[PDB]
RNA sequence: GAAAUUGUUGAAAGGGAAGGGCAUUUGAUCAGACA
RNA sequence: GGAAUACUGCCAGCUGGGACUGAGGACUGCGACGUAAGUCAAGGAUGCUGGCAUAAUGGUUAUAUGCCGCCCGUCUUGAAA
RNA sequence: AGAACUGGCGAUGCGGGAUGAACCGAACGUAGAGUUAAGGUGCCGGAAUACACGCUCAUCAGACACCACAAAAGGUGUUAG
RNA sequence: GCCCUGAAAAUGGAUGGCGCUCAAGCGUGUUACCUAUACUCUACCGUCAGGGUUUGAUGCCCUGACGAGUAGGCAGGCGUGGAGGUCAGUGACGAAGCCUAGACCGUAAGGUCGGGUCGAACGGCCUCUAGUGCAGAUCUUGGUGGUAGUAGCAAAUA
RNA sequence: UUGGCGGAAAGGCCUUGGGUGCUUGCUGGCGAAUUGCAAUGUCAUUUUGCGUGGGGAUAAAUCAUUUGUAUACGACUUAGA
């Protein structure tokens, strides 16, 4: 894996863009404000910008609400990974491992 | 006369032309899927001869249409002719190979009167 | 005059290729005097005309066109991938093409 | 019978389409295309001419003028696209240019009313033209890449 | 560009000189290299006979003559090294090739055009000063070649009857530019200037 | 090495005329018929 | 009156086999559609 | 002491060029601009024009050209062997 | 030759390792456009005969994991300690 | 550290090849670029599933996800001989069969057509039944090639 | 057409004299449309054939026979109005 620590930036552009929702299983793309209310309206998180903020604040649903976003399909960097050869570190050059706040302009270049 | 169709799309225009019915005579075009334990065209090695398979299967919206946009259908005479005569749009009639040049002509003409299309409207013609 | 010519010259390279696999669907012209990515920008949707002659007439000409576009640039060095209706026949690799200079943004 | 026959048969009725929404906004011209410009026709019968440009038109085309007296190019329709836009301008302010439209070419040799319309509008270009001096010979003559044009670097 | 290029063969080095001109072949472009017999390869003299000594011993076993044809011809070295370069078996190999011309010298035609150079070939751009090279014929004689000192006395006879011309070349350039500084402060002139030109 | 003409005498034996022929007795033995035309003048084809 | 296989006519291609896949040019040849 | 600029990031800032795609087919939904009546790029392409109306597109076929393709069946850890 | 855990090959193509059952990459319905992986970008060959600091001259130079080998021991070759 | 020496094998040969020497080598840094059946988006196919809906209800409709496979299992289908039923089915104005780099439907097994040859029977559908589908078994019977106008047709005096 | 130079594959270069076409060096008088807003919009050179007529030219080799400086056969070498 690469992770980090995602910036409002792109947790927004996540879940505007790529986010989805489990309902009944079936994936469904979210669009529509009142797809969130439906399911997570139990919480509270009636917005979309309701979600982020569960996500970003990591309020006390996070569970639910983050279990509630299918998870993310990616690209490929768009402006391709950097680096030659991907599974080392990091630290070593590689792509993997914890890049911290870095793991934003990959997601977005993923984005 | 046709329907309105989509495009109609193929996927595969070539014939699955079973591997080796061009080496050996005794090989029938016929496809046939090979079950050796060696065979590269089981295994699928680059270079080989493509597969049948469910993915090429065309289109619903499109399927069973000639190029025409009828489902063709085949009459051996009148009254065979005749149930197409609702749907006219829909399905042509193809004249079967073994019906008597004389009656031809006869569903030829109900043909015509109905708006009918015949696909083989031709065959056994005196000309 | 002497000069008539309202397209820049360029010649068809390859097809779109890995080592081993190419791709008919889709080739690799190189433009005359253009050596950027940055200079080929100009080109793309710009259109193509490869020019073959025949033996047989038959809109009334013996001379017959294939007609493409530049889709993109191709790497460092300023060639160019275009794509066309029917793709060319790779007896073409180093043929002469026209890109000519329309649709115009100028 | 030789084929059995279909327990179900389509619909043939033909339903209406779905009410789309696409508007028909206007086309912006791009910067260059200023009536007065000076043109060069990229394709067409008149490919290679230097051509005046005068109204851009209902049906997105661009009136142009040769003018006709000069390069032999009549009051035509042209492509946006199909056309570089020199720099060098001619002051337009004394053509009519209003009488033309779509209709005014409708397909339905030469009628008498657009002889007199060219003669026309080429009196009022052909005296801007005079202002400037080699620009009546300079549109007669006809444009063409010479070995060593590179159009991504060209000036016009 | 050209419908022909005529290339200069003196001190450049084979291997890039070569892949410059493979591509120009498999591009479409027509290349033909002369004084061939004056390229360059890196490397001192010795190595590089050692080096053609190894090619030497290599041939097929049982008939030595379907084996490895070995060209001791300044201009063949050369294609040789070209060849190797170009999908020869392929048909689209057979048209480049055919594209191409080398010679050693300069012979008819050629010698009344111009010929260009390739920068990126050019040994005096290429190799760092003080490493050694060697020159071809010089390699290609000691392998057998005959014919060294008959380049060398028709080059000898060429370069004079060039010098000829490019003597009265110079003395009329001359007079053009005599003309052409009367022309200079007229009124074209400065009109001229003052576009570029 | 190569050679760029010959010159041949006017007259030519009817020895070697027989060596440019498969069959003597057939032919109408035209060899070096024309070629001894380059004489009739003061040969300067010949000299040249 | 099939196939192996063979004669003649027609066409085509062939620089140490032939055959295949993708794709187009070219030759040939054809369906459909429209009205 | 006062700035500039680099560097990193942010914008629900504005905008040019190019490529591929147009599934669906009355209406129904979420909205958006409007004082309004209306309008829209808001639950999937329409508007304008030209050419041809025929082997032109296409199918098929032989062939040439680019790249790729080793004899199948079998037993076997392993088969072009 | 023979055990332990796991991943594989066998039963499996695809991209890279020229080539190769097991390595790297990544696993397979028919297509299109985009972007990448492993590996590469003088020419064969798609892709910088790109930029940058050095080292290296071999009368057997050297050149990329698995991988298709080399050692003890020497050099007043040159380099930096 | 790089280089030299230490370093001997049998057909002619392999950094993959050409070739490269301020590299096209070695160590390291930065970009840009090339392209997998992988990743993203959309079309189509199939499979599984979750809904909706009394006129093919074994139906229609909405929605999402998935798709490698030898040995092997299950499924839905394609074709052959014969049987029960049907279409008052095709046919001497030409059945069946054969031929055909002609045309059409299907992913496919297959199905349909035109033209040729032909002569006396035969097909769709819903079911029934089995001596039901071949490339091979040094398979059985028959038939035919290449080898090939070849080996050869020379003991016994003519 | 005058004269010269060029054998590396010269087959090309250079020069003299008159005839003749163009000249955008400069200044006039006309023409250009309807190919319909694009459609390579056809302008190159390759070989070949068939006719008209303008120069020019009027042979060989093979089988068969024959030699033996030759020979398995083909081939080789000779001979014959
Ligand atoms: C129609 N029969 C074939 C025909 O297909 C064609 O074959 C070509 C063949 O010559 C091509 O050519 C090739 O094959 C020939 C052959 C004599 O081996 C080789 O000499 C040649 O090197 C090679 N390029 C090959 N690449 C494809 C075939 N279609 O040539 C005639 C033929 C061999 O009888
Ligand atoms: C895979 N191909 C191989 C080929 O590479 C070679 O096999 C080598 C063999 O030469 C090696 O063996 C030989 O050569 C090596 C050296 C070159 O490593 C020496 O160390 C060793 O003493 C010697 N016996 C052995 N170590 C591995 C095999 N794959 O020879 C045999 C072969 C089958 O052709
Ligand atoms: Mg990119
Ligand atoms: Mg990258
Ligand atoms: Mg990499
Ligand atoms: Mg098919
Ligand atoms: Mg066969
Ligand atoms: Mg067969
Ligand atoms: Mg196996
Ligand atoms: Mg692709
Ligand atoms: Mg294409
Ligand atoms: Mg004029
Ligand atoms: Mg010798
Ligand atoms: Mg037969
Ligand atoms: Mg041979
Ligand atoms: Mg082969
Ligand atoms: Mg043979
Ligand atoms: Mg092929
Ligand atoms: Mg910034
Ligand atoms: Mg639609
Ligand atoms: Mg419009
Ligand atoms: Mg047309
Ligand atoms: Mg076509
Ligand atoms: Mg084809
Ligand atoms: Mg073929
Ligand atoms: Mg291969
Ligand atoms: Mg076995
Ligand atoms: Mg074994
Ligand atoms: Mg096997
Ligand atoms: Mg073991
Ligand atoms: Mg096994
Ligand atoms: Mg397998
Ligand atoms: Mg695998
Ligand atoms: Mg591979
Ligand atoms: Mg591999
Ligand atoms: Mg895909
Ligand atoms: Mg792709
Ligand atoms: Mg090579
Ligand atoms: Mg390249
Ligand atoms: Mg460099
Ligand atoms: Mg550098
Ligand atoms: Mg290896
Ligand atoms: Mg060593
Ligand atoms: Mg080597
Ligand atoms: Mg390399
Ligand atoms: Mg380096
Ligand atoms: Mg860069
Ligand atoms: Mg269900
Ligand atoms: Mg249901
Ligand atoms: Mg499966
Ligand atoms: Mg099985
Ligand atoms: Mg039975
Ligand atoms: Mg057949
Ligand atoms: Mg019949
Ligand atoms: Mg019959
Ligand atoms: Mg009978
Ligand atoms: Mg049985
Ligand atoms: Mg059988
Ligand atoms: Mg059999
Ligand atoms: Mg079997
Ligand atoms: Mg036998
Ligand atoms: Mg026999
Ligand atoms: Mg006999
Ligand atoms: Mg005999
Ligand atoms: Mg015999
Ligand atoms: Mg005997």
């Amino acid at each position: 894996v690469a992770y980090g620590y995602p910036s409002y930036s792109t947790i927004r552009q996540l879940v505007y863009k790529r986010g989805f929702g489990k309902i009944n299983k079936q994936r469904v793309p979210l669009s529509d404000n009142a797809i969130i209310e439906a399911n997570l309206g139990k919480y509270g998180i009636l917005s979309i910008d309701d979600l982020i903020h569960e996500i970003i604040t990591v309020g006390p649903h996070f569970k639910q609400a983050n279990n509630f976003l299918w998870p993310f399909k990616l690209s490929n960097p768009s402006g391709g990974w950097g680096v030659p050869r991907k599974f080392k570190h990091f630290i070593q050059g590689g792509s993997f491992g914890n890049r911290e706040e870095f793991i934003n302009k990959l997601v977005k270049s993923m984005n | 006369a046709s329907l309105p169709h989509p495009k109609i799309v193929k996927k595969h225009t070539k014939k699955f032309k079973r591997h080796h019915s061009d080496r050996y005579h005794r090989v029938a075009e016929n496809w046939r899927k090979q079950k050796g334990i060696d065979s590269v065209v089981r295994r699928r090695f680059r270079g080989n001869i493509s597969q049948p398979k469910i993915g090429y299967g065309s289109n619903k919206k499109t399927k069973f249409l000639s190029p025409s946009g009828h489902k063709t259908f085949l009459v051996a005479n009148v009254k065979d002719l005749e149930t197409l005569t609702m749907h006219t749009k829909t399905y042509a009639a193809e004249i079967a190979h073994n019906i008597s040049a004389k009656n031809r002509v006869v569903i030829l003409a109900r043909a015509k009167a109905l708006g009918i299309k015949v696909t083989n409207p031709k065959g056994r013609l005196a000309l | 005059a002497e000069s008539h010519r309202l397209y820049v010259k360029g010649k068809h390279l390859s097809y779109q290729r890995s080592k081993r696999v190419n791709n008919p669907n889709v080739s690799l012209i190189k433009i005359e005097g253009v050596a950027t990515p940055q200079d080929a920008q100009f080109y793309l949707g710009k259109r193509i005309a490869y020019v073959y002659r025949a033996s047989k007439e038959v809109r009334g000409s013996k001379i017959r066109v294939m007609w493409g576009k530049v889709t993109r640039t191709h790497g460092n060095s300023g060639v160019v991938r275009a794509t066309f209706r029917n793709n060319l026949p790779a007896k073409t690799f180093g043929a002469s093409v026209r890109i000519f200079l329309y649709p115009s943004n100028i | 019978s030789a084929q059995k026959a279909p327990k179900w048969y389509p619909s043939e009725d033909v339903a209406a389409l779905k009410k789309t929404r696409k508007a028909a906004r206007p086309q912006k011209l791009r910067a260059s295309l200023v009536p007065g410009t000076v043109l060069i026709l990229l394709a067409g019968r008149f490919r290679g001419k230097r051509v005046v440009y005068l109204k851009h038109l209902e049906d997105n085309t661009l009136l142009i003028s040769g003018p006709f007296k000069v390069n032999g190019v009549p009051l035509r329709r042209v492509n946006a696209r199909y056309v570089i836009a020199t720099s060098t301008k001619v002051s337009v302010e004394g053509v009519n240019v209003e009488k033309f439209n779509v209709e005014y070419f409708a397909k339905e040799e030469i009628k008498a009313e657009r002889v007199e319309d060219q003669k026309v509008v080429d009196k009022a270009l052909i005296a801007e033209i005079k202002k400037t001096p080699l620009l009546k010979q300079y549109l007669s003559a006809s444009f063409s890449l010479k070995n060593g044009d590179k159009p991504h670097m060209l000036k016009f | 560009v050209e419908p022909v290029v005529v290339i200069d063969g003196k001190g450049h080095l084979v291997g890039r000189l070569a892949s410059v001109v493979a591509k120009q072949l498999l591009n479409g472009q027509k290349i033909v290299v002369v004084r061939a017999e004056e390229l360059n390869i890196s490397g001192e003299f010795f190595r590089n006979k050692l080096k053609y000594h190894d090619f030497l011993r290599k041939a097929t076993a049982f008939n030595k003559t379907r084996g490895p044809f070995h060209f001791r011809a300044p201009s063949r070295i050369f294609y040789k090294a070209l060849r190797g370069m170009v999908s020869h078996k392929t048909a689209r190999g057979k048209a480049a090739l055919e594209r191409l011309k080398v010679f050693e010298g300069i012979p008819p035609p050629y010698d009344k055009k111009k010929r260009v150079v390739v920068p990126q070939a050019l040994r005096v751009l290429r190799l760092k000063p003080g490493r050694k090279y060697t020159t071809l014929g010089k390699l290609s004689t000691s392998v057998g070649w005959k014919y060294e000192d008959v380049v060398a006395k028709l080059e000898a006879k060429r370069k004079v009857s060039s010098a000829e011309y490019y003597a009265k070349k110079r003395a009329f350039t001359k007079k053009v530019a005599s003309a052409n500084a009367t022309a200079a402060e007229s009124d074209v002139a400065k009109q001229l200037a003052a576009l570029g030109y | 090495l190569r050679s760029l003409t010959t010159v041949w005498a006017e007259h030519l034996s009817d020895e070697v005329k027989r060596r440019f022929y498969k069959n003597w007795y057939k032919s109408k033995k035209k060899a070096f018929t024309k070629y001894s035309a380059k004489y009739a003048q003061d040969g300067a084809g010949i000299e040249r």
